[PDB]
């Protein structure tokens, strides 16, 4: 995935499993969790974006253009 | 057939209820309608019994006729909200009325039952169950 | 005492540390988060259970869990 | 007057607003058809 | 021995209790540039002076609170620290604990109960029925 | 020169733009609802104008504009009360017969049968009977006929509208600046000599030229039409003259200091008109007259702009040792010094410390009006009598928890420890364990020797054993201090020797010194004391004690406790600390608070249930021509009062008759709203026994279900809040239970009244 890429989450425990997300960034490091995911919906604790790896998402919609 | 239940008008306990009675706008026609047209108990009130194939129409009217208000509702709120995920801010469109979208949703749900019925044999009644958040099992 | 635990999703925000009332928590060095840095609890024989530490986490789902365990003077945050 | 148009718009105010019609609809109901029960709707006045 | 003068405090019943003699009793010791009012942590208002200052308290939480919270948000000291006192005179220096409050990176701090995984993926409990080990810290 | 006017000049622009703004007010609301959270969130932060900004300015502005719209709300509501007495009322037919007409000034329409609730309460009327005493007040005030309380009406509207228009000017066109606010000693003065005095004037003014006379000769028979009109007596100098013969005289006695004169209409004559049952209206008259010139001398104790008058600071200063008694001198060396600021940046103090004041106010209301019937036909009007008293002591028990909550709030937000060093504020917050423990012990004391004395009165008349039981006739508990308070006011008047010699009658009939009857019915009485009240008075300090307790510890811990030391910082109104430390629920001064509401809830039913049966037992009652009184329950206190089984059974049981059998009545809809108060007490009960993750998990499935079927709000549902659980729980669980009593009082003193 890259920016701009809408996403759903495969993250069990994620409030927003099995729901859509956008690609904000991605991290070129080798961190654990390189992707960060924004939600138009927040969750229990009013907070609206993420950190994923790229095995906990799959894409469904190219960026734009 | 039913024996314990015999039409209001031979009934003597709801006679004399209807005797018994003040003279008012709330009485008199109420139960000259009681009299001609309902089914009284020993105790001289009116039963409703769904044991009848006669005047099955006075069951199948009003569940019909709320069954169709409550349609005619929910499609219209449906179809508004439906119509305002596109925006940028559906919030606000849910706490500010958009008229013309509720207009339109309202004149739409007129129709509800046949709208019902094309969307459930298009699919687009229903989301699939693996685009619903779920919790973990 | 309590247990405190610390996963790997831990973006080392620091906000668990500031808001701990007994310093149990501090950030040391770690290599699997952007800021290089991680919770970690040392000293959860002062800590009480507040779940001050749960609410100050960010992530999705808490990178840092306070699991209540045997109870003690400290714990049970007991001034006599 | 453009802001008061959008206040009128508000959820409380539009829930109020169809209450009140909702209400008088069935209080005119009330008043005019007296004592309706099921098995007497749509019928001739006896 | 701790050095350090005792703020000005006309006494309160919010103070030390039996746990301070029998069991433990914490210690805050602070610099500040003058003599200024702060809160007491179990109620009232005292006088910290200009020297050096020292506070006996029950429980550590109130010492945090009142460096935290008080001095250095409010007063701008940040040299206060935090001792433990056992009845036996046996005292140790809690906080901070090595010099280098908690909330700032310091290398040398190693990592203490952290799991390598991810919250969801902790092991239901009924496989490790009658082992003794929680999900949280099974391997 | 110091005392002086400054305001800004169009501080605010008029403009609707903010009302399409929800949640302006606040930085979090501003940015819209993204959970149904924000709604109440908004809804629970409009008034809270000191979280709105920080500038006090701009808030005592505020505070001062929504005083105005209050005040217009208040008259518009005076005015409805008036206008449904001027036109759907049988206030004339009551004025004509008032003990054999029922007042009533609301009528029904015919829809959907409720026109049955229409009563016939007698001057050929229909229509559902008041209990506010309108009839009565109007009555004493000299009203004759509807056209007046028509004008009272038009009146009223018009100074709604005034008020409206002074909220808008004084926020949006000349904002007093802060310094205008903090006047005290020019806001007392004229609060005392221009706001109580000048209307306590204007009132004696109304009663000596209106009332006293339109009374006396509605008092003598005379009929309504051959009265004349209230401005009839004053331009003709002659029915002065015949009514009070003094008014022949002139304004010459007064101005010479020959009061003595007036005498025929300012008496002191005390105890009640034998007509009407209500005080004389010349005594009180001569009450408001000298509660004016008492309040306009009060009105000149506070130095402005000349240098005469005391000075706030200076007094509060002064108060501390070694200047006060020699054993009130543990106040300590600093003792008030330091509370002016309170006063110069705390509204919340204020308004803390003027409802409670306001309390008491009520519940000296409540007693004393029951106690003195002010006024005509009100004793004998048994139903308006209680209903008067059992709302003035909730309005009362209401102020009461409010000034403790604003207190609280005062505690969290606006103290600061640099102001109080060593001054009574600070050693009362250094003795706060002493203070708490100290209350716990005498409330553990008083719920023993009270409430465990009635159980021990049940076990006893269980067994058989009378004579073991508190009672008259087993193990007396008298009062003798109150008896003897009793008979002290009573032989003061004439009837520790005489110390009242001027009052001819007795000041209250509840004391002694005779019975007054006006139309076959007991109007006051002497009120015996035995056993049963000595434990019912204890009773009610048992109960008062619990609630200060409750209220009092979470005022002097709000700042925090050895189990939370920052409470402050976690603010007046918050959850919890967590499940740590044991479990830290409804630490915070708010759920003190929620508390505190039960606590009162239980103490004012009691004492509310103790003044019903009791005035229904030994005073309440009809009077046969051979002087012999039977009253309403034939004197059950004395003997079913002492057990709670007896309570249930002759009080709740027995009394509850009139609303439990009012079907197919005109009191039918008390039967109904007793049932609904039943089932709003059951429905606050899962909010106050639940938990919001329950809710919020099975709002998780509901949503699942909507999500389904692409029918799921953006504005995503949630589970109330833990304190707004609480505060719905409580606020129902409250209307329920008042709402219960409330039908049951009015249908029994309906029927039987
Ligand atoms: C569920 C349940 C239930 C049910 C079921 O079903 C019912 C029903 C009944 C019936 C049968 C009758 C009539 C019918 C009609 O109207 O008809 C016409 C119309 C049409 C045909 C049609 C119409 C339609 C519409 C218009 C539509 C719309 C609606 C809406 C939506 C609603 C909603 C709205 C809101 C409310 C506002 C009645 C009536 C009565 N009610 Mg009774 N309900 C109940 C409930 C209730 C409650 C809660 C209470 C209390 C408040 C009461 C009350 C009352 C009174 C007083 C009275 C009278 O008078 C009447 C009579 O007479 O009787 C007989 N009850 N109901
Ligand atoms: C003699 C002068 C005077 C009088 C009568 C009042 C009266 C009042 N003030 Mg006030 N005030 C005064 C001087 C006065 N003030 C001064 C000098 C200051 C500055 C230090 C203030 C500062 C002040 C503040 C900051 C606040 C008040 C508030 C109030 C109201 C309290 C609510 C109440 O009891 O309702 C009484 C109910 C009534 C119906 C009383 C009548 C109301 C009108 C306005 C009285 C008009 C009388 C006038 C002489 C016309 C009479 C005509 C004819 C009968 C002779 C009350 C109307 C509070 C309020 O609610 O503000 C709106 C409030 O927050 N006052
Ligand atoms: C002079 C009277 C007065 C004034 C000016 C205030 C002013 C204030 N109070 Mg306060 N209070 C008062 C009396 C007063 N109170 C009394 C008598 C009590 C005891 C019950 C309280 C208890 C109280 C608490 C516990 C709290 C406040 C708070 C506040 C502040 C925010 C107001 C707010 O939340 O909006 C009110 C907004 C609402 C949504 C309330 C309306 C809902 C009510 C409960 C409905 C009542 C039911 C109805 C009357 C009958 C049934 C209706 C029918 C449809 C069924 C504000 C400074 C809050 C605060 O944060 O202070 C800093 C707070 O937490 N007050
Ligand atoms: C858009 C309107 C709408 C629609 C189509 C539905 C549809 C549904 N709801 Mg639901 N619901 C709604 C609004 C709506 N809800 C609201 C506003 C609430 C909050 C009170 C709820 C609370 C709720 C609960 C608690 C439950 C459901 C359940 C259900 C399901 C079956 C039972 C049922 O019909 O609800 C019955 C209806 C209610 C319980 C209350 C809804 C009545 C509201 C007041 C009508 C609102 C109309 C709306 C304002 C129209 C505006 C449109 C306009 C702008 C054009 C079904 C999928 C049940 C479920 O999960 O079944 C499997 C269930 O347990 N709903
Ligand atoms: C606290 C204020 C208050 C309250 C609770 C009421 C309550 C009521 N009014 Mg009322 N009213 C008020 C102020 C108030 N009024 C004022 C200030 C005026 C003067 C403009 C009126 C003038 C008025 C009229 C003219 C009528 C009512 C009527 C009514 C009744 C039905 C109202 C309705 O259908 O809507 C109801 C008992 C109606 C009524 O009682 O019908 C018999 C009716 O015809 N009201
Ligand atoms: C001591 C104060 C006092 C008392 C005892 C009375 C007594 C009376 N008034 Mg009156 N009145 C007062 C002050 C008072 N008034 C003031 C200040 C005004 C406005 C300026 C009025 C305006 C007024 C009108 C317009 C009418 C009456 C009427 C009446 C009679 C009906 C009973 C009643 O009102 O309840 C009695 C009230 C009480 C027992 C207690 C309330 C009095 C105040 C609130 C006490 C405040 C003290 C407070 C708790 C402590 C403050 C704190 C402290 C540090 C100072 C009765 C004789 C009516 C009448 O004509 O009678 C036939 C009537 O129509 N009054
Ligand atoms: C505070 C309000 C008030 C008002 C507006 C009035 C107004 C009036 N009084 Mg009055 N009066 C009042 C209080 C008031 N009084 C009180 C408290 C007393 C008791 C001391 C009196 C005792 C009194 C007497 C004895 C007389 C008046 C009279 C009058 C009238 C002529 C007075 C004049 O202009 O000289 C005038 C209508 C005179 C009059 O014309 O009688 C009707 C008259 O003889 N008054
Ligand atoms: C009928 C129900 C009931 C009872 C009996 C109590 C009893 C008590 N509450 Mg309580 N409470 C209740 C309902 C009740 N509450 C509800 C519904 C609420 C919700 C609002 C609260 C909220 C509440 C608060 C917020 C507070 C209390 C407090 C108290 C204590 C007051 C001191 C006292 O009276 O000691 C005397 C004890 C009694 C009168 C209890 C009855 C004793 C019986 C009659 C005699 C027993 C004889 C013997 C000992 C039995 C031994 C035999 C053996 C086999 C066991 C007391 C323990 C206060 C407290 O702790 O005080 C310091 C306090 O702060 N309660
Ligand atoms: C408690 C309350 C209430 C009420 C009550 C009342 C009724 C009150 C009243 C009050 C009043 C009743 C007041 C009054 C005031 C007055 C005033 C304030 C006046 C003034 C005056 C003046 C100022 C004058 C002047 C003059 C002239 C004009 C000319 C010549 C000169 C002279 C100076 C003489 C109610 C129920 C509603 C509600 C709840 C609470
Ligand atoms: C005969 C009869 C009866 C019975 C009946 C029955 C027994 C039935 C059944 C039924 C059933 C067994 C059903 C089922 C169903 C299922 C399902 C699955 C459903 C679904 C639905 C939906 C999906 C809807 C939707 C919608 C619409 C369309 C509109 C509005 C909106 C909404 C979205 C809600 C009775 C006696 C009662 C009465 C008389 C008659
Ligand atoms: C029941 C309950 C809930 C669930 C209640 C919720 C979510 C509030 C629901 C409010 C509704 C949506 C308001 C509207 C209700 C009206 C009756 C609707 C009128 C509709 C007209 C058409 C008649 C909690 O969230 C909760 C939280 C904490 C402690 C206890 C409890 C608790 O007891």
């Amino acid at each position: 995935v890259e920016r701009g890429s809408k996403v759903r989450i495969l993250r069990r425990e994620s409030y927003w499993y099995q729901d859509v997300g956008l690609v904000a960034s991605v991290d070129k490091s080798g961190i654990k969790y390189p992707v960060i995911v924004r939600f138009d919906k927040v969750n229990y604790a009013g907070v609206n974006t993420n950190n994923f790896a790229d095995f906990e998402l799959l894409e469904i919609e190219k960026p734009k253009a | 057939a039913n024996s314990t239940l015999v039409p209001c008008s031979k009934s003597p306990a709801f006679q004399a209820r209807m005797k018994n009675a003040p003279d008012t706008y709330y009485f008199n026609k109420p139960f000259k309608a009681y009299a001609k047209y309902e089914l009284c108990g020993t105790d001289g009130l009116p039963h409703l019994p769904l044991d009848r194939l006669d005047r099955a129409t006075d069951v199948l009217v009003p569940i019909g006729l709320f069954l169709y208000v409550a349609g005619f509702i929910g499609w219209s709120g449906r179809s508004y909200l439906r119509a305002t995920k596109s925006a940028s801010d559906p919030e606000m469109k849910e706490i500010f009325i958009d008229l013309p979208l509720a207009l339109q949703s309202i004149s739409k749900a007129v129709l509800w039952p046949l709208l019902a019925l094309q969307e459930f044999l298009s699919g687009d009644l229903t989301a699939r169950d693996e685009e619903i958040p779920i919790s973990p099992r | 005492s309590h247990t405190v635990k610390i996963y790997d999703t831990c973006i080392g925000c620091t906000q668990c540390v500031r808001a701990c009332p007994t310093d149990v928590l501090e950030m040391v060095p770690w290599d699997g988060c952007k800021a290089a840095q991680i919770a970690s609890s040392p000293r959860t024989e002062d800590c009480v259970g507040c779940k001050r530490c749960e609410t100050a986490c960010p992530t999705d789902f808490l990178s840092i869990r306070v699991y209540l365990g045997a109870e003690t003077t400290r714990s049970m945050g007991l001034a006599y | 007057m453009q802001h008061v148009f959008k206040y009128l718009t508000l959820a409380p105010v539009m829930a109020t607003f169809t209450m009140v019609a909702l209400s008088v609809v069935l209080i005119m109901l009330q008043i005019w058809f007296p004592g309706l029960q099921y098995g007497t709707y749509f019928k001739p006045t006896p | 021995t701790l050095e350090g003068q005792t703020p000005i405090f006309g006494g309160g019943t919010g103070g030390l209790l039996t746990k301070a003699e029998r069991e433990e009793k914490y210690v805050i010791t602070w610099t500040s540039p003058k003599e200024q009012v702060f809160e007491m942590p179990t109620g009232g208002s005292a006088i910290m002076r200009q020297g050096k200052n020292k506070l006996e308290i029950a429980r550590k939480e109130y010492g945090i609170a009142l460096g935290g919270q008080q001095l250095r948000a409010k007063f701008k000291i940040n040299d206060y620290k935090i001792y433990r006192v056992y009845p036996n005179g046996e005292t140790q220096m809690i906080h901070p604990a090595d010099g280098v409050f908690p909330e700032k990176v310091n290398q040398g701090r190693p990592k203490v109960r952290y799991v390598d995984r991810n919250i969801g993926s902790n092991p239901s409990p009924a496989k490790l029925k009658f082992s003794g080990v929680q999900p949280y810290d099974a391997p | 020169q110091k005392v002086r006017v400054v305001v800004d000049n169009d501080p605010v622009p008029t403009s609707p733009e903010l009302w399409a703004k929800p949640g302006h007010f606040d930085r979090t609301l501003a940015r819209g609802p993204k959970t149904t959270t924000w709604i109440w969130n908004l809804h629970a932060n409009a008034h809270d104008f000191d979280t709105h900004t920080s500038d006090l300015e701009d808030i005592s502005r505020k505070i001062f504009a929504a005083h105005f719209g209050h005040l217009a709300v208040i008259f518009i509501w005076l005015s409805g009360m008036y206008f449904h007495g001027a036109k759907f009322s049988n206030f004339e037919a009551w004025m004509a017969n008032p003990t054999g007409v029922k007042p009533s000034a609301q009528v029904v329409w015919s829809l959907v049968g409720q026109d049955i609730l229409n009563a016939d309460v007698g001057g050929g009327f229909h229509g559902i009977q008041i209990t506010s005493g309108l009839f009565q007040l109007w009555r004493a005030a000299g009203i004759t006929n509807t056209f007046q309380l028509y004008c009272t009406a038009i009146g009223g509207l018009v100074m709604a509208a005034i008020m409206l228009f002074a909220g808008w000017f004084h926020y949006h066109k000349r904002a007093p600046k802060l310094e205008w606010f903090q006047n005290w000693e020019a806001m007392m003065n004229h609060h005392l000599a221009g706001l109580l005095g000048l209307g306590c004037l204007g009132w004696a003014g109304h009663q000596i030229h209106v009332a006293l006379p339109v009374n006396k000769l509605l008092d003598a028979g005379v009929a309504i039409k051959d009265i004349p009109l209230p401005h009839e007596f004053i331009l003709n100098t002659s029915l002065m003259a015949e009514l009070y013969p003094s008014f022949a005289k002139g304004l010459v006695p007064f101005f010479t200091l020959q009061w003595g004169q007036y005498a025929d209409f300012l008496t002191f004559k005390g105890g009640l008109n034998p007509v009407t049952g209500g005080l004389w209206l010349s005594d009180t008259a001569h009450h408001h007259l000298a509660l004016a010139v008492l309040f306009i001398v009060a009105g000149h104790f506070y130095r402005t702009n000349w240098g005469i008058g005391h000075s706030f600071k200076e007094m509060l200063d002064d108060a501390k040792s070694p200047n006060m008694l020699p054993f009130l001198n543990f106040i300590g060396p600093v003792g008030h010094e330091g509370l002016d600021k309170i006063f110069e940046t705390s509204w919340h103090a204020n308004l803390s410390i003027h409802l409670v004041q306001f309390g008491t106010a009520s519940l000296l209301v409540a007693h004393h009006m029951y106690a003195m019937p002010p006024y005509p036909y009100l004793a004998t009007d048994y139903a308006t009598a209680l209903s008067l008293f059992t709302h003035h002591v909730w309005i009362a028990g209401f102020c009461i928890v409010g000034g403790a909550a604003h207190a609280a709030i005062f505690m969290v937000r606006d103290y600061d420890p640099a102001h109080h060093v060593n001054n009574i504020l600070d050693r009362t917050l250094r003795h706060r364990d002493v203070i708490i423990s100290h209350l716990a012990w005498v409330c553990q004391f008083l719920g023993f020797h009270s409430f465990a004395m009635y159980c021990h009165n049940d076990t006893m008349r269980a067994f058989g054993r009378p004579q073991d039981m508190f009672s008259d006739t087993g193990i007396q508990l008298q009062p003798i201090f109150a008896q003897w308070i009793q008979h002290i006011h009573t032989a003061a008047v004439g009837a520790l020797g005489t110390t009242a010699p001027g009052i001819g009658a007795p000041v209250s009939y509840a004391w002694g010194g005779g019975m007054v009857a006006v139309g076959g019915k007991v109007a006051m009485m002497p009120i015996a004391l035995g056993t049963a009240d000595f434990l019912i008075h204890h009773i009610h300090a048992f109960t008062i004690h619990v609630t200060v307790l409750v209220l009092f510890k979470g005022v002097l811990f709000a700042r925090g406790s050895r189990l939370v030391p920052d409470k402050a910082n976690l603010g007046f109104r918050f959850p919890c600390d967590g499940p740590g430390r044991g479990g830290t629920c409804q630490v915070s001064a708010w759920d003190h608070v929620f508390l505190g509401l039960f606590w009162m809830y239980n103490s004012l039913s009691m004492v509310v249930f103790h003044f019903s049966w009791k005035m229904q037992s030994d005073v309440w009652g009809t009077v046969d021509s051979d002087g012999i009184v039977t009253h309403l329950t034939g004197g059950n206190f004395a003997t079913s009062s002492i057990t709670n089984n007896g309570w249930l059974r002759d009080f709740l049981w027995a009394q509850s008759a009139q609303v439990i059998q009012s079907y197919n009545s005109s009191l039918s809809a008390y039967g109904l709203m007793f049932l609904a108060g039943h089932f709003i007490f059951g429905f606050s009960l899962m909010f106050l026994f639940s938990g919001r993750g329950y809710w919020q998990e099975l709002i998780e499935s509901i949503v699942w279900a909507h999500n389904k079927l692409k029918v799921a709000p953006a504005i995503q549902p949630r589970a109330l809040s833990i304190v707004h659980g609480r505060a719905v729980g409580v606020a129902h669980y409250l209307l329920g239970g008042i709402v219960t009593t409330w039908a049951f009082f009015l249908a029994r003193m309906s029927a039987i009244g």
